[PDB]
Parts: C-alpha cells; sequence; structure tokens
C-alpha cells in the first residue's frame, strides 16, 4: 500500500524486519539499499470498495452536451448551473446517489441527504 | 437510444408506451415494440423446435 | 582509440518543421530576454519555444566486435522546438491532403488486336529470355 | 427501371450477399464464469489494413479467481507455446526496471489498487531480471527448431520485432511503442478486474464490418494471383532446370483466374469456409429485387434479438421467419456502407499541431494528456484536444476529409478514435448549431437553400445545387454506429427545436434537452424497403409488419418492362 | 391528409535583445563524421562523461535452380548493422540501442565561443542504457530456480 | 415450521439465524498488517484502550481487521463467539484479541507464535473464507413468506 | 369518449407522478430494498408495477 | 424569408436529393467500382515480383514484375 522504490535499481522496497533496534525497514533485495520506516502499516487489503464512483472527472466535464443539466445551487459558490451524474463505480450494490458538479468553481458536491 | 439524455431512469425513456394503437406511437415505441415482437417470434420459433424433440 | 574532445560544447536540439527541414537538409537569432526568435533570408521569423528547460543525461557524439573511431562532440544544453504570411502556409498544408493515385487504363481498340496478341499469333522468338 | 447492381454468370443473375464479421485492432475483455482459473481475457484480433490477411491474435489473461491472492497475469505470444508473463515480455521489450513497468500500465501514482494488484507480476519479473536472459527465456520456452542458441535469441528478438504486433508496424526499434501498447492493454484489463468498466459488448454494431463485393474480390483476387505467381515461377524453374526454350503462353495462364473468378462468382462458395454468399436473383416483383439486394446476412450475447444499435441502420421490421430469423437483415432506406480511405494524410495533418509522439511520452510529466487513436494505432498524445478536435471537425464539415470516416472523442475513458476502414454502415443526419442570430439553436440548413435546391430539382436555368453542394456547406453529416454514441439527435425538427392540445394526435415528449447536436431528417427512414409498403405501420403492432414484409417478396406484379 | 402531387404547378407558379547569425557548416565535416545523438536511462539527472571517468571506449560488440525472396536497401544497410555499440573504462557500462522513431526532423543547433550558432542534421538517435549495476545472473540456474 | 409454533416471526427468526450460512468474510469492512514487535505494547494510539482493557515469545508482526456493526446486526453475531470460532480454529499457535460491541469502532487483532508477513497473509486468505461463523452449508437468503 | 380519454391521461398522470417520487426518493437514497433484491430490482419492480397497474 | 427554419414536410425534398444521386443500390456499384479501380493494381503491385535463382560453375538470377494492370 503506496510504497517505494529503490534508487538506481527502481525496484519495489520489499518490507525488512530489524531485529536488531527491533524495528521495520525497507529494503531492495538486488542491492544493498535499506531505508527507515515512517510508518508500521504495510498491507491494507479493503475488502468493500467504495472508491471510483466519482471515476473520471475532467477540467472539460462542463462542455459535454451528452451530460443533463440541473437547477440546483451548489452549496459554496451557489451556482445553479450544474451537470450532475451517477457514481462511476459498476458494480450490482451501487447506489443510485446523485454527483453534482458545479460548473464555476469545479465542487463536486452530492444530493445524499441521509450521509454527507 | 441517443435521443434522450444520460442516467434518464423516467419511465418514458425506459420503455413505456404511453401512446395507444388508435393515435400511433412515436419511433422511440415503435422501437422497443419491434424489440417485442422479434423477441416473440424467436421465442415462439425456439419453444417450438425443444416441443419436437421433447415430442420424439 | 576512443578519446572525448571537449563535451564542454553546449548543443541546442530542434524540431523543424518539414519544408523549412527538407530546405536545409541562413538566418539570424534574435534572442529576446524568455523568448526567441529567428530571421531567416530572403524570410520568416520564427519563435522557438523553451521546449525541456533541464535537460541532462542527453548528448551528441560522431563517429569517424569490431571498434571503430568515436569523437565526443557537447553535451545537450536545451530542448527546443521552432514554431511558426501564414495563411500560404496553411493554405499548403490543407493543400497536401489532396493526394490520389492513377486510374485503370481501358484499352479501347478493336478487340480483335489484342485477342490476336493473347493465343497463337503466328509470333515468336523476338526476345532473349530463359532460351538457353 | 432495372436497378443493376448484380453479376451474370452462365445466363443467371448472380447476387453476392453482403456478409457480416467482427472488427479488429481493438483491445477486447470479456470475463469467464467457468470453473477455468483465467478470469478475464484480453483479446485483441492484429492484422494488417491492405496484403497477407493476417490471423494472428494476441491474448492477455488474468490467472487467479476472486477472493484468492496470487492474481499473476500471463500474456500468450504467436508461435510460443506455454504462456509469458507481461513483465518478461516487458525485459525482452528493453525495460529492465520495474517502477517503469508500473509507469506504462499504471498512469496514475495516486491509486494504490492497481499497483497492489501488480506486485505477484513484479515479484516473477523479480525472479527474471535481464533483458538477454528474458530473450533467451522466451527462446527457450517456444519455438525449439532454432536448435542454437546464438540464433533463437536473435531469432525471438525478431519474433518480437515482426510477429509480436502485426499493426502499427513491423520494423526494427519500434519496441518502446509496443510497450506503451501493451502496458495500455494491461491498464484495460486490471482496470477491467476492478470492476470499474463493464465487459466490452460485441453485439455494439458499430464494432462490426460488412463485407460487399470489394473485400470478398480482394481475398479471392489476392489469393488467386498468389497462385498465379507461383504457376509462373514453377513454369521458369522448369524451363531453366530442364534446359528449354521459353515460351509467354506456357507460363502465364488465364483459365486460373478466369476458373477461380467464374467458379467463385458460380457457386455459392467463395474459396467450406464461406458458403450462400451468391444467390439467385429473385424476380417475383419489384419490392422483392429492391428488398433482394439490400439483404445483408450474418453467419451463425443472442444476435438474433434486435439491438438498440441497430435503429437507422437495419430495419426492426423485415426480417425472414424461420431458422434463419434475425440473422438475415435488412439495410434501412437511407443507409450506406463505408469504402475506406488513406489514414495517412490525418496522421501527417497531426502532428503539425504539436501532437507528440508516442515514444517520448511521460506519465509524469503531462497526466492529463489526450490519447489520440487511428484506426486502433496508438501514435502519441495532444495536450489540447478542444482546438484539435474542432479543427478536425471543421475541416471534416468542409468536405476535406472523406465524410465516410467516423471520428468519436471518450471523454471518460479520455480516448479520440478515428475509424477510416471499409465495412462500417453510417446514416446521414443534420447539422444543429447553437450560436444564431435568434437567441436560440437552430439548423444550419436554411430556406434558402431548400429554394436553390428545389429550384434545381424542378428545373430539371440550373444552378448546381445537388446533396454534394449541402455537404460541402456543412449541412449534413454521415453518422455511423460508434459516432452514435457521442451525439444527441433530435427527431422533428419544428417540435424539438423551438422553446415552448386535440386529443386525436399522439403525446410527444418534451424538450428538455438543449444540447442537441444532430436531428433525424425522417423517423419513417428507419424502416427497410418492404416496411416502408406498409400503410400506417405505428397503429399496426410489430409481428404484422413483419409477416406482410415477408409477403411482399412474392406477390404477384410487373418487374420491368423488358 | 393526401400526398400533395400538384407541387409542379406550385412550384412553376412560384418560382534587452541580442541578434546572433546562423551558418552552414561545410559539407567536408558532414561527409567526414556522421553526427548520433545520446540518450541515458539510468534516471540520475547528472551522470556526465567526465563523471564517467577514464579511459572512455564506445566499440560495436547439391542444390539445382531455385528460390529467392527479396528485401530493399536502407532496411537492408540498417539490418546488416545488429551489432550496438557499448562505452565503458577498463567499471561502469552503457549499451546504446537505435532509436529510428526520432529520426524525422533533427537538426542540431552548436553553440561556439561567440554569439553566432553552427546548424548540423542529425543522422540518427540511440538510447543508451546503463548495464550491469547490480552483477548477477545465471541462466540454467534461473531455469531450474523458477521451476520451484 | 411446526404447528405450535406457527404465525411466529421471532421463531423464524431463530431458525434462519439457525441455518444460513455467515462467513467471517461477510462482516469484514476492511483489513490491515502492522508490525508492532513488542507483544503486549501497541503503537497504535487509538487501540490502547483495548490494550489497557483485554489484557488484565510472540510475532512482532500484527495481524487487524475492522467489521461492519451493521453486518454484526443483520447477521447476529457477538465479537466473543467470533474470537471464541477462531480461537478453536487455529487453537493456540495465534493469539486472537477483539474489541467491544460498545466500541464505536469493531477491532480484531492476531499475532503468532523468513518475514512474517507472507505467513499473516495465508491467514487472511484462511479466515475470510475458511470460517463460516453460523448456519450450514449451501443456504442462502432465507426468506419469510406467510 | 372525452371524459374517459380525460381519466386515462390522469391515470396514467398519477402513474407517472409516482414513478417520479419513487425516482426522487431513490435518487435521494431514501428507500432501503427489501431481503433478497438490491435497490435497482426493488425500484424497477415499483415503476413496472405501478405502469401496470394504470395500463390495467 | 431565406433564412428562415424548414418544416417536417421540407425534409422530403433533402431525401429525394438523396436518392437522385445515390440510388436505392449504390453501395454495391460504389464498392465494386472503387475494387476495380484500386484493389486490382494495390493486389497487382503488392506481390508482383518473383525471381529466379540460377546456379552455375558464374551465378545467375532472372527477375519477372507485373505493372499496370488493364481492364477492358
Ligand atoms: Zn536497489
Ligand atoms: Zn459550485
Amino acid at each position: 500500500t503506496t510504497f517505494r522504490f529503490c534508487r538506481d535499481c527502481n525496484n519495489m522496497l520489499y518490507p525488512r524486519e530489524d531485529k536488531e533496534n527491533n524495528r521495520l525497514l525497507f529494503e531492495c533485495r538486488t542491492c544493498s539499499y535499506v531505508e527507515e520506516a515512517g510508518s508500521p502499516l504495510v498491507y491494507r487489503h479493503e475488502l468493500i470498495t467504495n472508491i471510483g464512483e466519482t471515476a473520471g472527472v475532467v477540467q472539460d466535464i462542463g462542455s459535454d452536451p451528452t451530460l443533463p443539466r440541473s437547477d440546483r445551487e451548489c452549496p459554496k459558490c451557489h451556482s445553479r448551473e450544474n451537470v450532475f451524474f451517477q457514481s462511476q463505480q459498476r458494480r450490482k450494490d451501487t447506489s443510485m446517489v446523485l454527483f453534482f458538479v458545479c460548473l464555476s468553481c469545479s465542487h463536486i458536491f452530492t444530493s445524499d441527504q441521509k450521509n454527507k | 437510444l441517443p435521443h434522450f439524455s444520460k442516467d434518464d431512469y423516467s419511465p418514458e425513456s425506459k420503455g413505456f408506451v404511453e401512446n395507444s394503437y388508435l393515435r400511433g406511437l412515436t419511433p422511440q415505441e415503435f422501437f422497443f415494440h419491434a424489440m417485442g415482437g422479434r423477441e416473440g417470434l424467436i421465442d415462439t420459433a425456439v419453444k417450438t423446435a425443444e416441443t419436437g424433440y421433447i415430442q420424439r | 582509440d576512443l578519446d572525448l574532445e571537449r563535451s564542454n560544447r553546449q548543443v541546442w536540439l530542434v524540431r523543424l518543421p518539414m519544408f523549412l527541414a527538407e530546405k536545409w537538409r541562413l538566418g539570424k537569432i534574435r534572442i529576446n530576454k524568455s523568448k526567441i526568435t529567428l530571421l531567416l533570408n530572403e524570410p520568416h521569423e520564427y519563435d522557438l519555444e523553451l521546449t525541456k528547460k533541464v535537460v541532462e543525461n542527453e548528448y551528441v557524439f560522431t563517429e569517424q566486435t569490431i571498434p571503430k573511431k568515436t569523437a565526443i562532440v557537447g553535451t545537450v544544453c536545451h530542448e527546443c522546438q521552432v514554431m511558426p504570411y501564414h495563411k500560404i502556409v496553411e493554405q499548403r498544408r490543407n493543400i497536401v491532403k489532396l493526394n490520389n493515385k492513377e486510374r485503370i487504363t481501358t484499352l479501347d481498340e478493336t478487340v480483335g488486336v489484342t485477342m490476336s496478341h493473347t493465343g497463337m499469333s503466328m509470333r515468336s522468338d523476338n526476345s532473349n529470355f530463359l532460351k538457353v | 427501371f432495372d436497378m443493376g447492381g448484380y453479376f451474370i454468370i452462365n445466363g443467371s443473375e448472380k447476387v453476392l450477399i453482403a456478409q457480416e464479421r467482427s472488427a479488429g485492432n481493438i483491445v477486447q475483455v470479456f470475463k469467464k464464469a467457468a470453473p477455468s482459473p483465467i478470469s478475464h481475457v484480453a483479446e485483441i484480433r492484429s492484422a494488417l489494413e491492405k496484403g497477407s490477411r493476417f490471423i494472428s491474435t494476441l491474448q492477455v489473461k488474468l490467472y487467479g479467481r476472486e477472493g484468492s491472492s496470487a492474481r499473476t497475469i500471463k500474456a500468450t505470444l504467436p508461435y510460443i507455446k506455454q504462456d509469458i508473463p507481461i513483465v518478461i515480455i516487458f525485459r525482452a521489450l528493453g525495460i529492465i526496471p520495474d517502477g517503469e513497468i508500473l509507469e506504462h500500465i499504471c498512469y496514475d501514482v495516486n491509486d494504490w489498487q492497481m499497483l497492489e494488484m501488480l506486485k505477484p507480476c513484479v515479484e516473477d519479473g523479480f525472479v527474471i531480471q535481464d533483458r538477454e536472459t528474458a530473450l533467451d527465456f522466451i527462446g527457450r520456452r517456444g519455438t525449439a527448431l532454432g536448435i542454437k542458441k546464438e540464433k533463437r535469441i536473435q531469432y525471438a528478438k525478431d519474433i518480437l520485432q515482426k510477429e509480436f504486433l502485426p499493426h502499427i508496424t513491423q520494423l526494427e526499434g519500434f519496441e518502446s511503442r509496443k510497450a506503451f501498447f501493451l502496458g495500455y492493454m494491461i491498464n484495460r484489463l486490471l482496470l477491467c478486474a476492478l470492476d470499474r468498466k463493464d465487459q466490452d459488448d460485441r453485439d455494439h454494431f458499430g464494432k462490426k464490418r460488412l463485407d460487399l463485393a470489394g473485400p470478398l474480390l480482394a481475398q479471392l483476387f489476392k489469393t488467386l494471383f498468389k497462385k498465379l505467381t507461383k504457376d509462373i515461377f514453377r513454369y521458369m524453374q522448369r524451363t531453366v532446370e530442364e534446359a528449354h526454350d521459353f515460351n509467354m503462353k506456357l507460363a502465364i495462364n488465364a483459365k486460373t483466374i478466369t476458373s477461380g473468378l467464374k467458379y467463385a462468382l458460380a457457386t455459392g462458395n467463395w474459396g467450406s469456409s464461406r458458403a450462400g454468399v451468391s444467390q439467385v436473383l429473385n424476380r417475383y416483383t419489384y419490392s422483392s429485387t429492391l428488398s433482394h439486394l439490400r439483404r445483408t446476412n450474418t453467419p451463425i450475447a443472442k444476435p438474433r434479438q434486435l439491438h438498440n444499435t441497430h435503429w437507422g441502420l437495419v430495419c426492426p421490421a423485415e426480417t425472414p421467419e424461420g431458422q434463419a430469423c434475425g440473422l438475415v437483415k435488412n439495410l434501412s432506406l437511407m443507409s450506406c456502407i463505408s469504402v475506406g480511405t488513406d489514414p495517412m494524410p490525418i496522421i501527417t495533418f497531426l502532428s503539425e499541431w504539436g501532437m507528440e509522439p508516442l515514444e517520448d511520452y511521460v506519465p509524469h510529466q503531462s497526466p492529463d494528456a489526450t490519447r489520440v487513436f487511428v484506426n486502433g494505432v496508438w501514435h502519441g498524445v495532444h495536450r489540447n484536444p478542444a482546438r484539435l478536435m474542432e479543427t478536425l471537425r471543421t475541416l471534416r464539415r468542409k468536405g476535406d476529409i472523406n465524410p465516410e470516416v467516423s471520428m468519436i472523442r471518450d471523454i471518460r475513458e479520455k480516448e479520440l478514435k478515428i475509424f477510416t476502414d471499409a465495412g462500417r454502415v453510417y446514416r446521414p443526419l443534420f447539422i444543429v448549431e447553437d450560436d444564431e442570430s435568434l437567441g436560440h439553436k437552430e439548423l444550419k440548413v436554411r430556406k434558402g437553400h431548400i429554394a436553390k435546391l428545389m429550384a434545381t430539382e424542378y428545373q430539371d436555368d440550373v444552378e448546381e445545387y445537388t446533396w454534394s453542394s449541402l455537404l460541402n456547406e456543412g449541412l449534413v453529416e454521415y453518422i455511423d454506429a460508434e459516432e452514435e454514441e457521442s451525439i444527441l439527435i433530435a427527431m422533428q425538427p419544428e417540435d424539438l427545436e423551438p422553446a415552448e392540445v386535440d386529443p386525436a394526435k399522439r403525446i410527444r415528449v418534451s424538450h428538455h434537452a438543449t444540447t442537441f447536436t444532430h436531428c433525424e431528417i425522417h423517423p419513417s427512414m428507419i424502416l427497410g424497403v418492404a416496411a416502408s409498403i406498409i400503410p400506417f405501420p405505428d397503429h399496426n403492432q410489430s409481428p404484422r409488419n413483419t409477416y406482410q414484409s415477408a409477403m411482399g417478396k412474392q406477390a404477384m406484379g410487373v418487374f420491368l418492362t423488358n | 391528409f393526401i400526398k400533395r402531387d400538384r407541387m409542379r404547378r406550385n412550384f412553376l407558379r412560384m418560382r534587452e535583445y541580442n541578434e546572433f547569425p546562423l551558418r552552414a557548416i561545410p559539407k567536408e565535416d558532414l561527409e567526414n563524421m556522421r553526427t548520433h545523438l545520446l540518450k541515458f536511462q539510468s534516471k540520475k539527472k547528472i551522470n556526465p562523461v567526465t563523471d564517467f571517468h577514464l579511459p572512455v571506449r564506445l566499440h560495436r560488440k547439391r542444390k539445382t535452380r531455385q528460390l529467392k525472396v527479396l528485401d530493399e536497401n536502407a532496411k537492408k544497410l540498417r539490418f546488416e548493422e545488429f551489432y550496438p555499440w557499448v562505452m565503458e573504462d577498463f567499471y561502469n557500462t552503457w549499451v546504446g540501442s537505435y532509436e529510428a522513431g526520432n529520426s524525422d526532423s533533427y537538426v542540431l543547433l552548436s553553440v561556439e565561443d561567440d554569439g553566432s550558432f553552427t546548424m548540423i542534421p542529425a543522422d540518427k538517435v540511440y538510447k543508451f542504457t546503463a548495464r550491469n549495476k547490480y552483477a548477477t545472473l545465471t541462466i540454467d540456474e534461473a531455469e531450474k530456480r523458477m521451476d520451484k | 415450521l411446526e404447528p405450535g409454533h406457527a404465525a411466529d416471526q421471532e421463531q423464524a427468526k431463530l431458525i434462519r439465524s439457525a441455518i444460513e450460512h455467515t462467513t467471517l468474510k461477510s462482516v469484514t469492512i476492511a483489513s490491515e498488517i502492522y508490525y508492532d514487535p513488542d507483544p503486549r505494547s501497541t503503537v497504535i494510539p487509538e487501540d490502547e484502550e483495548i490494550i489497557q482493557l483485554h489484557f488484565s515469545q510472540q510475532s512482532p508482526w500484527l495481524l487487524r481487521l475492522e467489521l461492519d456493526r451493521a453486518a454484526m446486526n443483520d447477521k447476529d453475531l457477538t465479537m466473543g463467539q467470533v474470537g471464541e470460532r477462531i480461537k478453536q480454529t487455529f487453537k493456540n499457535d495465534l493469539f486472537v484479541i477483539w474489541s467491544e460491541d460498545n466500541d464505536e469502532k469493531l477491532i480484531i487483532r492476531c499475532r503468532v507464535v523468513a518475514e512474517e508477513d507472507h505467513m499473516l497473509k495465508k491467514i487472511e486468505n484462511t479466515m475470510l473464507e475458511n470460517i463460516t461463523l453460523r448456519g450450514v452449508e449451501n443456504i442462502e437468503r432465507v426468506v419469510m413468506m406467510k | 369518449d372525452g371524459p374517459t380519454m380525460r381519466e386515462i391521461t390522469e391515470t396514467i398522470a398519477e402513474a407517472k407522478k409516482k414513478v417520479l417520487d419513487v425516482t426522487k426518493e431513490a435518487q435521494a437514497n431514501l428507500l432501503t430494498a427489501k431481503h433478497g433484491m438490491t435497490l435497482r430490482e426493488s425500484f424497477e419492480d415499483n415503476v413496472v408495477r405501478f405502469l401496470n397497474e394504470a395500463r390495467d | 424569408d431565406e433564412s428562415a427554419p424548414i418544416t417536417a414536410e421540407d425534409s422530403w425534398a433533402v431525401i429525394s436529393a438523396f436518392f437522385r444521386e445515390k440510388g436505392l443500390v449504390s453501395q454495391q456499384l460504389d464498392s465494386f467500382n472503387q475494387f476495380v479501380d484500386y484493389t486490382l493494381q494495390d493486389i497487382i503491385c503488392e506481390d508482383s515480383t518473383l525471381i529466379l535463382e540460377q546456379l552455375a560453375q558464374i551465378s545467375r538470377k532472372y527477375e519477372i514484375s507485373f505493372g499496370k494492370i488493364y481492364v477492358t
């Protein structure tokens, strides 16, 4: 999870346990480059994935003619001109919560009234 | 169809034919009705083709 | 006997347009202190963009297992690109999209002549090829 | 009234039915619901534009089911037996480090999931770390006829330079480009494995290519010409080997081409590979010949069911009943088939406006660059797709570029596909402009152009104002099924364009949509030839329109006057 | 509600700066030497040839009557020169490869002592790769070690 | 059902909770691995509360995971009975701790007597797939019908 | 007759208002699906049920 | 005026100007004509050269190549 690469070797840094000082390290098995550890975290699976629903957001998203138009105002700039679209994460259990994209400050504010 | 907007869940755009055969149908409804007709023909053909084998 | 001459020489690499490049296959560069142009000989002036400012690990060498005579020229100093009466160049760019090929030619003769030249025509030899 | 469009062999009017096949040079991904260890398959049928007719197809397989760990990726290679991991191939292409590999596969450093799934491939890629050991690895894995190693490493390199990815090119030195394209295919496979994209649909009519007499006679005349050359050379070797005189009448034979073309256009076979291509012309009536010549066939998702991509291209009613139901199709009245142009002037024109080549691409220095695709070949990216797309569209409407070329700009996918290959089915549609002097949107064609057009029509003093004059002025444009994904079409012009009831008329939709880019010429044109004879088919059920469309091909009448 | 077929009668009845010159080097030097380009693939920013130390060396490492296929020119001349060069000392190793695609249009503006510049057309372009940093390998040992 | 316990919803909820297959992966939001060499003391500042309670030679590597409270409700479960299941699964080779239902964040931590990470990752697969919390095999989506 | 046509227009109109209300409640994530189906399945069952009820 | 919007019936005229240009069966004629025009020269030119290699003991060779094809 967000691992680093070696210098010159550019290979991934496998975790190495430091038994002398009893502390985590990051090694490269090709060479002798071992750096310290700034965090004890190593691996995170994250089963239930909720990211990717708002995928593919570009600076030129406001010039898409296929996308719809709404009249709801933004909570920030208070602009009623925005473009909404549902989640980009395609899955069976994906909710139909709309995603509002303002055409002024480019803020992404949703329409969920239960959890915000 | 490329004649409606994206992420449209309105019943009219999803296949509801609110017109009747007395006043005619719109193109986006006649297309879906043609899909249902072809599906009916194919389904009947398969049901007969299997019905014969079952009969034998 | 490869020998590095200097490498201290600084060279600038240029990505030129095709008509002027094929023409080069002289002008005067005007360095404006962060915008530089080029006054060719009569003819156009050309702004050259600072494409890549830092350009390390790139060098230039020349050549005079089989070892050959190798000489080192200089380091690459800046990555550049020449940018461009422009309506004539735009029309020439629109004009290059008009290339075509010749169609098949239909022989219009009385057929009987060509059909006579097809099969037996009482005319042999007349050409030395695989005659041993 | 004789429409023509057929052949005459032995006094019989033979017709070449339009064949249907799938397109190539497009990366496709599919799922495997079987207990096979492969979860997703990334197929891509690579072939050149003209010549040889390549059949080699590259496959990138993802092993390991969902839930289990150690999900490695292994892609097969032609002439190589067992499958080879993607990272080892990256080592064989000249890329040794792994950070560059992850930099070519995944173009976003912020995403940790794809990089996380790359780990096992980086482990096996740790096992084999050298380019020479990778070339010797592929040399020892597949193709054992080299025997010697020194010839199997260079032979394997020549495989990676020639047989590997026949498209793009086959020269030496294009390994960086193919490395970027390969990393793109892996990005599509893993990106499809993360449930971010659905399985690639094969029923999309835009991904299908039709074959008329052009392609068929191209394959046939190609093979017959090859056989002719081989036979001529055989006569040459016989002449020089037996030591005799040469004759032009015994070397070049004409019964090979005559018997090949006459036999292929005479029988149903096109050489069983293909059968039922040539059928006798049905002269029962005039609409039977019209609906017979426009008949398209599909060789044996459900292909029989009517898909949503058949709007305006395939008649939704005219279809036979029985075993061949839904496999036979009929062209709608304004649907045509592309013929193919030349992609070289377009590729040459793109690089003049700053289109960076692919081999100079760095995803860390230009992450927001839009990739440019020409017939599936990735030539490079561009950091300004707006002005470039506007330029290509303005030059496409003026008549410079052939209107048969269909260009699509997928925003979410961040791609710009360009299709100029033959076989695509398109249909003409009007052009809608929003910037007008009235304050709202309006069509490009006005009433003056209609007045000049009708003046020329009823005059035939003349003004030479025809359909081509309407096309060159940017008033009507052809649209296939691929570009139809990125346009908004309006049905009636004077009913959906302007902004705002007897109970006998039908209820219609609203005009809430503003970004109407195109407009339908007329909806009644979506029907075929046989369904066009039906009076008021809207008020009639569809299967009756189909039955009447079937009975219209056998009624008594007058086909011709001669 | 009827088809208007009388349109023929209706249509018939209706109708500070610093300027420095450029020069072309005589073609004798172009006939003597061919200019190629250098590009490294080791990520390290610096890497000059002075830090590459010395001595720098860049060197390139019976049947009857039958049938031949054919081939052309430039592709054959580029195919026969399938020996890539290498620069080393006596240790650092750099092995280059052809780039081909980066030919097209590349003009060199070599800066001399004066403000003027000397333009030279680039013949080819090569990508040098730093080889044998770690120093290890195996062949058959890796083929048997990969079978576990 | 039985004629004696008919027209009863709670009893049918007990029967459904007695046959419907449930697994540990069902309740798992996410899992994460930590390097924590000292067995008793934990670098993590939050879990210290757990450290204070559930305590009052082993692997330096920590396996940790979080459960959905909603999953603990829909599928009736107890952090206790879960830890019981794992303890009677792997027996004594894997030490186990689990957070309380009162905790607004459900936490479970485990350790063992080359690198320890790979061993932990194997145990992760065993935990998610091969543990069934309750219910008999090949039973899903039990629907109440009147 | 006229009044019957207006009663049919209002019958369909009420069903359209119901599908719009369930559509807004589904877009606001305020409707929890029952056991055995997801949100989209229950939504499609409600829309199809209302449309068939209005047609009947 | 000349800059007035068109109607629904007017569209029919456009369709006429379509069928006057193309015809009901124009795809077969255009594809076949393009085949005869370009496909013949492409097939002939893409693989016309064949050479015989003759050995003697001095080497010798022979060549036959096809050029512009002619249709009647
Ligand atoms: Zn390293
Ligand atoms: Zn805003």
